């Protein structure tokens, strides 16, 4: 028996645009979507469907990724507030967080008859020689949030004699993935997961190890100088300044005090070595996190990220502006946009660990750009949500 | 004329609406006759059906004249019948299609009408023929088949077709079908013989499906005139285009002009739109006459030259790669060529834009790579190779240093000039033994009045007025006295994050006057640094410049 989905009133089904995609990728997913359809799984449809979802192909074997951002907003009463999955703050707290694909599972479970039109995509053709290939899925969706909305009780069985068996493993399930966290050794930790995919195994269901406990901040780098410039202090001046809006408690009087009169740029002014006491206490506070700040489940999560050079990309995670919930780094014939790719992917995974939701991202890039080359690489079974922003010119050096 | 036995769609109207209850206005005697003769026919062909009065809805018809014809006014059954899923993503162009040794098209004769419609459905097509001065019942009907003018007949028209055509394909992988409106484009490598006998044997399969083709005798041969395309056997091409002689040039005429050569810019290259798009601003009348510039006369002149001897283009092969070529052609202007063995196009194009106010020919040249590969994912499912005017070098060095994530898939230099570049370069650490200039810009925003000034290390100062201008302005203003009145090496300190923005990027050209005079002073400076402070935080050098610009103003 299938789980009636009932749609946000006022709001209908999604009418998201296919993008054009590259021969190979169409081929892959003519292969796939004609071994699915023999399998049941989805179903041709007519005109009569005005609804759509685009699909890309993503990486030697070829795999199938549906774009839901739009169907899982005009759901998210359904997911988030009717069958809500719990997300635990133990599982920031583990030394090893093992994160598994259990998509398959979904397919076993029916979809709700009058839901599957929601669920509509177009393998498109070159050229439009032909119409695009529509297709509707009849068991319950990769990438569509309600389906481990729907499945949550199925997996709760799965898993409890694993859980009762070992009581310190905290088990999480985000979208299509499976997250598992233990304070055991490496080698038992890695044993514990062997021995949960034969759990798994046995329900038909069938590698990535983050370390959370190693997640520390990125403080804002004040410089260490024996020599001192006007540009030094007037550099310096403008990251605490800056710094003084998010952090509590932030003093430049004194630093500010050197700078007197239109002195020149290269000239070096030995510091007067009182105003010292602003530096190491400005460290101090730097180092720490920021006081005041707190995680409000009903507001979105914000990510933005800058480019550093020499591979290096920055980011900061917060839901109003300057009160930064976490602050991070990225480090790499690798390119921008596949770095970019993958630092977007790791500041997701590690927003869904320590929140449980994606975030949505500023990208420091041309939405074309983006949007044609994304794919390429990409490897994660979600997409998080993305805008196309111009860094301002100093948030790269007072992050830096 | 045939009504195919295909399983129908199931259509619905809009959730919350009942069908059209639209009422017929009395129409002319030779109006009602000619109506009473179209639907006997029609209801004889299967078509229409006559109805009773308990059919509750309706939809207006009309007729219009030596032979009369019908019009269904479908607006309210249109505006409560359900969306449908849009027909396609593009329209194919000649540059995708693969070389065919034997081409023919086919057009589906009476294409909706061949096509039942939804029983269920039939029920909201209902119209009347009104009697003489509305005295007695008028005469029912109801369609059978999707109705002319109807918002789901393309759809469901289009989804037949490709049903019905599904078999076939299957038992022929070798032929190409190309499908578009009423139109097959059938095409395949057999030789001549064999190829009309396979139409026959596609024409029979469509039969059997009641859908009708024209025979031998009637069936369209290359070359083949398409949507102002001209396609022969072996290449392709844009329909003659000819370019009025004209005394005087109204705005419709120079609106006709610009299309036909932005049309002509698919396979013709070099064409120029951008003196005779410039003439188009201003929202003059269609009847105004817009007098030429020296710049038009000479644009017009230089494509009439490219126009004078005709240019045709090749079609695709899948097994070589695809290579593109682009070229500065003026300010602004970009032109591309892309072919597969060299010099013989597949296709051509121009890109022309304003992705911002300031910008530069290195932004521009990623933005015309961009916009070339997504139409070759379009066109042809692959990227292309591409050949660019700039160097490896000072490609390197602007993506290494911009704060943006920039890639251009695998290129080659060429040596075709103008040459992509950048212009200047500030420096990377403030200059020893130049002066140091405190710049700032101040506006009053009530009187719109403002002031901009310079204080230094050496001494010197000065401050001018402005009258209707913007902090924006003054500030971009303070920078520009400080590159005036500097000398070849110059350190420059504002507290504008704006001016600091622009300039950082090494723009070239802006729709700024004021930028564009910052440019040509950046140019001719040997060496530039230019540093950035907090605003009204006491900073030295700053605080006096602050007072200065704020003195009568804020
Ligand atoms: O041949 C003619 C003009 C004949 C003519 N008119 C006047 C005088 C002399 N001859 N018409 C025509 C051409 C096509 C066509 C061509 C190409 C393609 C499609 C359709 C569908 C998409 C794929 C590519 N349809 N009808």
């Amino acid at each position: 028996e299938t789980v009636p989905v009932k749609l946000k009133p006022g709001m209908d089904g999604p009418k998201v645009k296919q993008w054009p995609l590259t021969e190979e990728k169409i081929k892959a997913l003519v292969e796939i979507c004609t071994e699915m359809e023999k399998e049941g799984k989805i179903s041709k449809i007519g005109p009569e469907n005005p609804y759509n979802t685009p699909v890309f192909a993503i990486k030697t074997k070829w795999r199938k990724l549906v774009d839901f951002r739009e169907l899982n907003k005009r759901t998210q009463d359904f997911w988030e507030v009717q069958l809500g999955i719990p997300h635990p703050a133990g599982l920031k707290k583990k030394k090893s967080v093992t994160v598994l694909d259990v998509g398959d599972a979904y397919f076993s479970v029916p979809l709700d008859e009058d839901f599957r039109k929601y669920t509509a995509f177009t393998i498109p053709s070159i050229n439009n020689e032909t119409p695009g290939i529509r297709y509707q899925y009849n068991v319950l969706p990769q990438g569509w949030k309600g389906s481990p909305a729907i499945f949550q009780s199925s997996m709760t069985k799965i898993l409890e004699p694993f859980r009762k068996q070992n009581p310190d493993i905290v088990i999480y399930q985000y979208m299509d993935d499976l997250y598992v966290g233990s304070d055991l050794e490496i080698g038992q930790h890695r044993t514990k997961i062997e021995e949960l995919r034969q759990h798994l195994l046995r329900w038909g269901l069938t590698g990535y190890e983050l370390h959370p406990d190693k997640w520390t901040v990125q403080p804002i780098v004040l410089p260490e100088k024996d020599s001192w410039t006007v540009n030094d202090i007037q550099k310096l001046v403008g990251k605490l300044n800056w710094a003084s809006q998010i952090y509590p408690g932030i003093k430049v009087r004194q630093l500010c005090k050197l700078l007197r009169g239109t002195k020149a740029l290269t000239e070096v002014i030995p510091l007067t070595e009182e105003a010292e006491l602003e530096l190491a206490e400005n460290r101090e506070i730097l180092k720490e996190p920021v006081h005041g700040v707190y995680y409000d489940p009903s507001k979105d999560l914000i990510a933005e990220i800058q480019k550093q050079g020499q591979g290096q990309w920055t980011y900061q995670i917060y839901q109003e502006p300057f009160k930064n919930l976490k602050t991070g780094k990225y480090a790499r014939h690798t390119n921008d946009v596949k770095q970019l790719t993958e630092a977007v992917q790791k500041i997701t995974t590690e927003s869904i660990v320590i929140w449980g939701k994606t975030p949505k991202f500023k990208l420091p890039i041309q939405k074309e750009t983006w949007e044609t080359w994304w794919t390429e690489y990409w490897q994660a079974t979600w997409i998080p949500e993305w805008e196309f922003v111009n860094t301002p010119p100093l948030v790269k050096l007072w992050y830096q | 004329s045939p009504i195919s036995p295909i399983e129908t769609v199931p259509v619905k109207l809009k959730p919350g609406m009942d069908g059209p209850k639209v009422k017929q206005w009395p129409l002319t005697e030779e109006k009602i006759k000619a109506l009473v003769e179209i639907c006997t026919e029609m209801e004889k062909e299967g078509k229409i059906s006559k109805i009773g009065p308990e059919n509750p809805y309706n939809t207006p018809v009309f007729a219009i004249k030596t032979k009369w014809r019908k019009l269904v006014d479908f607006r309210e059954l249109n505006k409560r019948t359900q969306d449908f899923w849009e027909v396609q993503l593009g329209i194919p162009h000649p540059a995708g299609l693969k070389k065919k040794k034997s081409v023919t098209v086919l057009d589906v004769g009476d294409a909706y009408f061949s096509v039942p419609l939804d029983e269920d459905f039939r029920k909201y097509t209902a119209f009347t023929i009104p009697s003489i001065n509305n005295e007695t019942p008028g005469i029912r009907y109801q369609y059978n088949v999707l109705p002319q003018g109807w918002k789901g007949s393309p759809a469901i028209f289009q989804s037949s077709m490709t049903k019905i055509l599904e078999p076939f394909r299957k038992q022929n992988p070798d032929i190409v079908i190309y499908q578009y409106m009423d139109d097959l484009y059938v095409g395949s490598d057999l030789e001549i013989g064999q190829h009309r006998t396979k139409i026959e044997e596609l024409r029979q399969h469509l039969l059997r499906w009641g859908l009708t083709t024209p025979d031998k005798k009637h069936q369209k041969e290359p070359p083949f005139l398409w949507m102002g395309y001209e396609l022969h056997p072996d290449k392709w091409t844009v329909q003659p285009i000819v370019l009025p002689e004209k005394d005087s040039w109204t705005v419709n005429d120079i609106q006709k002009l610009v299309g036909k050569l932005n049309w002509a810019s698919q396979i013709y290259p070099g064409i120029k739109v951008r003196q005779l798009c410039k003439l188009l601003r201003g929202t003059k009348a269609l009847t105004e006459v817009i007098p030429l510039t020296e710049e038009a006369e000479l644009e017009l002149a230089e494509n009439r030259e490219i126009l004078k001897e005709p240019v045709h283009g090749v079609y695709y092969d899948p097994s070589k790669d695809l290579i593109a070529e682009i070229q500065k052609q003026g300010q602004g202007q970009w032109t591309y060529q892309i072919y597969q063995e060299p010099f013989k196009n597949l296709k051509t194009g121009k890109y022309a834009r304003m992705r911002g106010a300031h910008t530069n020919d290195v932004k521009q040249l990623t933005e015309a790579v961009q916009k070339i590969t997504t139409e070759s994912i379009v066109i042809w499912g692959k990227t292309p190779k591409f050949k660019l005017p700039i160097q490896k070098e000072t490609w390197e060095t602007w993506w290494t240093e911009y704060w943006q994530a920039t890639w251009i898939p695998e290129w080659e230099f060429v040596n075709t000039p103008p040459l992509v570049k950048l212009w200047y370069q500030l420096e990377k650490e403030p200059i020893v033994g130049a002066e140091t200039f405190y710049v700032d810009g101040a506006a009053n925003r009530e009187t719109k009045l403002g002031k901009a000034g310079y204080v230094t290390n050496r001494g010197r100062q000065k401050v001018v007025t402005l009258t209707d201008t913007t902090n924006q302005k003054t500030e971009l203003q303070a920078i520009y006295l400080a590159l005036q009145d500097s000398g070849l090496e110059v350190n420059i300190v504002t507290d504008s994050q704006y001016a600091l923005g622009i300039i950082q990027a090494q723009p070239d050209q802006s729709e700024s006057e004021l930028v564009n005079q910052i440019i040509e002073q950046l140019i001719k400076k040997e060496k530039v640094y230019l540093a950035w402070v907090p605003a009204h935080k006491g900073i030295g050098g700053n605080e006096q410049v602050d007072k200065l610009v704020s003195a009568g103003i804020r």
